[PDB]
């Protein structure tokens, strides 16, 4: 076969492993999530590190300890449609009870009037989004590194019935050993089987999700196909100026490659970017292990990804405390904060 | 020709 016989012991212990620590990490996150803490004027307001649908994440400082954090404004009257809201009340209590290497922390969450409010560690790198649009188009060593993270985190959320819907290199931060820290849980969903939600990012949805079709967690290994692809080429698979033309691409069951892929890397992208479910990897009876046991993760040693050991492709520049020297510059707004308190029912579970 | 930004998600296509 194409392993040996140590080779083949050593991977089937490694898939028990996986199975013991994957219970461990239900059994964890249960607690929390049955049983899910700060106030703004805690906190000085430094910066706008990036700006979306309903408000800003802003590096702010602790005034007492000091401590720089992200902080995800929302404003409750600009999340008014219905899975707007429901979404809000997910990424709260998701990120609140998750707890991974490669997933951003949260420490604080509070509402007043006018706003939501989320307090995560802040991660001083960047996003993955900016060091590539720079820099063009990451190695395949480069990528795999990236990816494989995103592989076990994929792992670890779908073992809690969890889908994450929305990856892309702007939701990717890099933390200061050059590892991703994935941000921004507002699409993510407990989902024990379908759901019908059509949401996400238009090049990175997957044909069943624009289809109108209950899908489940096999969009987000289509999303990671899209990502690999994107990463390694420096843009997605399915490329277009307005979102109905990259929705043409996505269903039409057609994707070409850059000459410089490697066969190993076209492969695998084609079975991820697999319009049919019945041959989609990740989705197949070998679940996630027909993608970990690829030939191109053949040199990803998993577990010394999961915990640190390998050396990443490359460390951002750092310069202290509350740098923000990684991100863009966006717009100043000031936070109001109205005297009468604002859709208190839609968000009482916030 | 395709989008070169950062792109938004869409909570209700
Ligand atoms: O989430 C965003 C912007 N959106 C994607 N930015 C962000 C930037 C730095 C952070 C952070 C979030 O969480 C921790 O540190």
């Amino acid at each position: 076969g194409h392993m040996g016989n140590a080779a083949a012991a050593k991977k089937g212990s490694e898939q028990e492993s996986v199975k013991e620590f994957l219970a461990k990490a239900k059994e964890e996150f249960l607690k929390k999530w049955e049983s899910p803490t700060a106030q703004l004027d805690h906190f000085d307001r430094i910066k706008t590190l990036g700006t979306g649908s309903f408000g800003r994440v802003m590096l702010v400082k602790h005034k007492e300890t000091g401590n720089h954090y992200a902080m995800k404004i929302l404003d409750k009257q600009k999340v008014v449609k219905l899975k707007q809201i429901e979404h809000t009340l997910n990424e709260k209590r998701i990120l609140q009870a998750v707890n991974f290497p490669f997933l951003v922390k949260l420490e604080f969450s509070f509402k007043d009037n006018s706003n939501l409010y989320m307090v995560m560690e802040y991660v001083p790198g960047g996003e993955m989004f900016s060091h590539l649009r720079r820099i063009g188009r990451f190695s395949e060593p480069h990528a795999r590194f990236y990816a494989a993270q995103i592989v076990l985190t994929f792992e670890y959320l779908h073992s809690l019935d969890l889908i994450y819907r929305d990856l892309k290199p702007e939701n990717l931060l890099i933390d200061q050993q050059g590892y991703i820290q994935v941000t921004d849980f507002g699409f993510a969903k407990r989902v024990k089987g379908r759901t019908w939600t059509l949401c996400g990012t238009p090049e990175y949805l997957a044909p069943e999700i624009i289809l109108s079709k209950g899908y489940n967690k096999a969009v987000d290994w289509w999303a990671l196909g899209v990502l690999i692809y994107e990463m390694a080429a420096g843009y997605p698979p399915f490329f277009a100026d307005q979102p109905i033309q990259i929705y043409e691409k996505i269903v039409s069951g057609k994707v070409r490659f850059p000459s410089h892929f490697s066969s190993d890397l076209k492969d695998l992208l084609r079975n991820l970017l697999q319009v049919d479910l019945t041959k989609r990897f990740g989705n197949l009876k070998n679940g996630v292990n027909d993608i970990k046991n690829h030939k191109w993760f053949a040199t990803t040693d998993w577990i010394a990804i999961y915990q640190r050991k390998v050396e990443a492709p490359f460390i951002p520049k750092f310069k202290g405390p509350g740098d923000t020297s990684n991100f863009d510059d966006y717009e100043e707004e000031e936070i109001r904060v109205s005297i009468n308190e604002k859709c208190g029912k839609e968000f009482t579970e916030f | 020709a395709g989008r070169t930004g950062r792109r938004q998600a869409i909570h209700d296509i």
